[PDB]
């Protein structure tokens, strides 16, 4: 979904696949302002652009290469911002 | 013991830089959210930054986007400010503040209001350069007859930045002393005046002096008022 | 962004009553979060009450809040002389936190007549081609007076300027510095200078001759 | 983090476990409201709280009821709301 | 031939519910975001909400919070809205619009304007009974002298809700023909006048009848004018 | 909320001039997402104008659009009879999307009197208590006229209503009902009943007489 470039708190996607990290397809998500952008579109510093990020499993190989069964390991991914204030509503 | 203390003031030019810094004493900085608030002279409070527990979100009023940068150190407790092509409308007095939190069950909540505050720096940002105070002597046009009650005074004229320390004879003087709040003059000084009020049969006894002191001058005029 | 405005400017009561201070907002403070600092001169602000009703720690009974939406008032109910300050209200309902403009709660006391002083300038000054005449009005009640240099009996303006103090601790009045500047070729054509102060009915002119 | 309390599109959580589905701690996201929380706390519906959803990947067995190594199936579970306007700024 | 037919308007009593459909006609529906834009006797226009592709994003104007639910079907092509606890305010023509969307690359802009719009029906919320239109001949004092050129006309007072359609002669009397918009009177029943100048020579010759059709009280009032 | 304001409010050119209308923005519209609609009465809008200054499918040459942020304008260089109705601008820059109140543009032509005639109430609205008394103005210009009615001579105010037709598609005039509404008792008791009509320095009086 193009939620990415119509919410307030807008963000990038960059793909990435290290040496011997798998899957190869996992688009980290990146914010691209400080602030929000309200309603007229313009940034309001007074509220604050944040990923959230989910804790998830993904495959690696150990020992390394190795294309068999092995334990997976930890992987710490941002998969979208949302807009904070510092009061609790 | 529960302190904050800023540091970082100062003369700028417009266009200038200048960092705040405020040092968080007596209890655990981490825990709280810190804020600047800045206050004109004589005119009121308003809220300039504010920053998460750990920095990981910076708040900002819009007249200060892209010019101003807080920041912290939980290693070195200290909170920052950094103020880049400061406008003379930046003349303020900014105070470091601690924001009020609680905790309901396991889960923080964060107040935006300010249990704790420091004693604030004040930031002059003008073209003006430093000047020293010219002291004059406020003596009645003559001492002879004129009253029972002489008035005697100090004309702390064209002084900047602020502030000057008017003292009577090396503050032994305190009882019935005046020192007025200046006032910025049509040229960018500010001036002002101290007075005392003594019995006008002191006089022809005892010596009247004023001790103005201008710290960001290093400049200390010590005055002698003579009837 | 919510817009708080206070009413008075400025209240002038005397210790033992009770002050109302009002903190109107422009639009309605999410879950009454609402605080109040009170502000000695040259110290820095206080908290006092905080989600519009409650006392901050060591706060005493005396301090009181009420409040809710748009409109807030805190009332202290039996004034001491450590109460006399200026007094925010802050609102933490909308981003971004906003403050009131301030309401000082002057010592509301008998009336004083000034102590008018007038100071010529010094030949000092004189050889810096400047001249600057100094009125004084001595421990005074209420803060509003009204001075008006008179140079050769003509009236002054556009070339004074005027300084008051803060209430004093003691006696609870007000003194006030009151500068005309003139040029030295200026001073040195005129004879008579005058600063005249107006309380009520009464105008109390002090003066000097040039020459004296 | 409390972002989900904070959030202009704040979101509740809502944990589960299906009698075969592994692992047992993941908690879906859900919206709190249609509208977004606008900066001074109330709600704008000229603007709506839209869940981020990621596909990735859980474990289950087939055969099932097998303590071994066998091939895991897809899953799909929003973890945080944002808020998105109808203008794409 | 691409269109959009909108249905469902009509008298409703204050508290009353509604709902508007809209038959959308000669274009592929789920490609496009659709809204309903009301606009009062007279004023002008006005959003009052709008709806996503697939209706996972439902938008409103602020006073029909809770009030107006947007609904689609893409299978039967086409767009409702649920109008609950209808206030006199809502009295409009409500039009249902389709939104311009674009595509740049192998994504979909959606823009919040409207390439194509629909006929629109009138919503009426009044506590008023419907009343069918009381019809009265509007006559010269006398027809003798007065004048060469004649004014003829129908007075349809005391009608509710709108419309009424006046015609001349079974619509053979078109030139010179003046219907006039309905005011509604201080009961709270709309009244108007249709007029015909016609060649006085033709009075005694000529009859002149006028047809006032209300079809939201299926009455037909055919009324002759004698001069 | 982005508001619009359109000017004029009415706008009266003759076909082959340039009409200048103008939309004001009270904020900055995002990337000059703004939109012109036509809208002829009885008939719903029709797109001529987006993104500003881009023509919409269809729109004749004729049609140009300018603005950027605050001030937009819509521009009709050579003016021909279907250009005349009513003009709306909508930004799609903020949300919510707010329309222009409109600009309605009118065919200015020559200056003609109305042909007034003055219709008395029928006996058959008489047995039912109500007396209605219309006065038609037939085919004028400009809009702008003043109807006043007058019984036994006295000025009447707070009992009239009037309507005004839409502009004439051949001749560009325009004809104007007024209903005078009165109690059977009322009228019973007067003898004359007369409209006036006032377009600039002329005064034209339709009458009649109750028992005629």
């Amino acid at each position: 979904s193009d939620y990415y470039n119509r919410s307030t708190s807008p963000w990038n996607l960059h793909r990435n696949e290290d040496p011997e990290r798998y899957p190869s397809v996992i688009w980290e998500a990146k914010c691209r302002h400080l602030g929000c952008i309200n309603a007229d579109g313009n940034v309001d510093y007074h509220m604050n652009s944040v990923p959230i990020q989910q804790e998830i499993l993904v495959l690696r190989r150990e020992p390394p290469h190795c294309p068999n069964s092995f334990r997976l390991e930890k992987i710490l991914v941002s998969v979208g911002c949302t807009c904070v204030t510092p009061i609790v509503h | 013991e529960v302190q904050l203390v800023e540091s970082g003031g100062g003369l700028v030019q417009p266009g200038g830089s200048l960092r705040l810094s405020c040092a968080a004493s007596g209890f655990t900085f981490s825990n709280y959210w810190m804020n600047w608030v800045r206050q004109a002279p004589g005119k009121g409070l308003e809220w300039v930054a504010a920053i998460n527990q750990d920095g990981s979100e910076k708040y900002y009023v819009g007249s200060v986007k892209g010019r101003f940068t807080i920041s912290r150190d939980n290693a070195k407790n200290s909170l920052y400010l950094q103020m880049n092509s400061l406008r003379v409308e930046d003349t303020a007095v900014y105070y470091c503040v601690r924001d009020y939190y609680d905790i309901l069950t396991d889960y923080y909540i964060h107040y935006w209001y300010f249990d704790l505050w420091g004693r604030g720096t004040l930031v002059t940002v003008s073209s003006a350069s430093t000047k020293g105070p010219s002291v004059f002597p406020l003596a009645p046009c003559s001492r002879s007859t004129s009253e029972s009650t002489a008035a005697l005074g100090c004309l702390v004229k064209d002084y900047f930045p602020e502030p000057v320390t008017v003292s009577w004879n090396s503050g032994a003087l305190t009882s019935g002393v005046h020192t007025f709040p200046a006032v910025l003059q049509s040229s960018g000084l500010y001036s002002l005046s101290s007075v005392v009020t003594v019995p006008s049969s002191s006089l022809g006894t005892k010596t009247y002096t004023c001790n103005v002191d201008h710290k960001p001058s290093n400049t200390k005029v010590d005055k002698r008022v003579e009837s | 962004e919510i817009v708080l405005t206070q009413s008075p400017g400025t209240l002038s009561l005397s210790p033992g009553e009770r002050a109302t201070l009002s903190c109107r907002a422009s639009q309605s403070v999410s879950s009454s979060y609402l605080a109040w600092y009170q502000q000695k001169p040259g110290q820095a602000p206080r908290l006092l009450i905080y989600g519009a009703s409650s006392r901050a720690t060591g706060i005493p009974d005396r301090f009181s809040g009420s409040g809710s939406g748009t409109d807030f008032t805190l009332t202290i109910s039996r004034l001491e002389p450590e109460d006399f300050a200026v007094y925010y209200c802050q609102q933490y309902g909308s981003s971004p936190c906003t403050f009131g403009q301030g309401t000082r709660l002057e010592i509301k006391r008998t009336v004083a007549a000034p102590s008018v002083f007038i100071f010529p300038p010094s030949d000092e000054q004189l050889k810096s081609g400047t001249a600057s005449v100094v009125c004084l009005l001595n421990n005074f009640y209420p803060r509003e007076a009204k001075v008006q240099w008179k140079v050769d009996n003509a009236l002054q303006s556009g070339n004074s300027q005027e300084s008051v103090t803060e209430q004093d601790s003691k006696d609870s009045t007000y003194s006030l510095s009151s500068t005309l500047t003139l040029s030295k070729a200026d001073y040195e054509k005129h004879k008579v200078y005058a600063c005249e102060v107006t309380q009520g009915t009464t105008s109390v002119t002090k003066s000097f001759n040039r020459g004296e």
